[PDB]
């Protein structure tokens, strides 16, 4: 999930967009 | 782990801005 | 408008803490 | 919607919990 | 009550920084 | 009260210090 | 104490929310 | 104190209520 | 006006996210 | 400035990017 | 890293309060 | 740079004021 992806290594704005509605 | 808890707080603030009117489901 | 945008930022932060492992959907 | 319910009249923490997963 | 709630949220963050090791006791009305 | 003193006119960091414990 | 500072910043925001009209005290180490 | 109790393992909102006024 | 003060607080947080390693200048004048 | 442009009307992240370094 | 990103988020909030009408420059 | 100065060793409010405009 987003925590496993983006807390061990930094996520770009586009990578965060993958979690949007 | 508290640090992962604080990280998730910032992630949802980022999702709020990034996702706009689409909104988001936060699934921890 | 802006006041509603700022309200939502705070709403998302509170949902994060209130909802815990359940997660939440943010639909506006 | 949570914005309509909670940004004019304040919402309690119980009312916020309505929107959890 | 919404504006006072939003304001108070930023006030306690400000007190946290300003007060440092002293801490603080936040009282609302 | 800090809310009454500081939520419509801006309080300086100095004024806020008066609320430290 | 950077970790303790980041933790306390989030603690005060959570206490503000949980405690409501009761207010709260923040007393760091 | 709250830093000992809550800054390395997560405190629930119920646990945090112990520090309310 | 406090509401303008609170707005700027969120602006700088958005600027932090948007600008990244580019950094930014906050010029509130 | 940013305050006059973005506190009376909502600014997108793209508009906010103008103030980037 | 993440730790640097999260620390920086708090740095810019603190700079906002400390600097007031002077503004500030955030440059990592 | 501010990250190097303040994200491993904590900075005071005075040290932060170094970065005001
Ligand atoms: C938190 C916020 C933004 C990005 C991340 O990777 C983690
Ligand atoms: C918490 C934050 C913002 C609005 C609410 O109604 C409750
Ligand atoms: C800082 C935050 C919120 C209100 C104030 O007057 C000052
Ligand atoms: C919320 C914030 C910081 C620490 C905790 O344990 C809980
Ligand atoms: C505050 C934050 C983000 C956008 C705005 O227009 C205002
Ligand atoms: C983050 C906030 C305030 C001070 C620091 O050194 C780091
Ligand atoms: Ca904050
Ligand atoms: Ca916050
Ligand atoms: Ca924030
Ligand atoms: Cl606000
Ligand atoms: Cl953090
Ligand atoms: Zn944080
Ligand atoms: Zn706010």
């Amino acid at each position: 999930g987003i925590v496993e992806q983006c807390c061990t290594s930094i996520c770009s704005l586009y990578q965060l967009e993958n979690y949007c509605g | 782990f508290v640090n992962q808890h604080l990280c998730g707080s910032h992630l949802v603030e980022a999702l709020y801005l990034v996702c706009g009117e689409r909104g988001f489901f936060y699934t921890p």
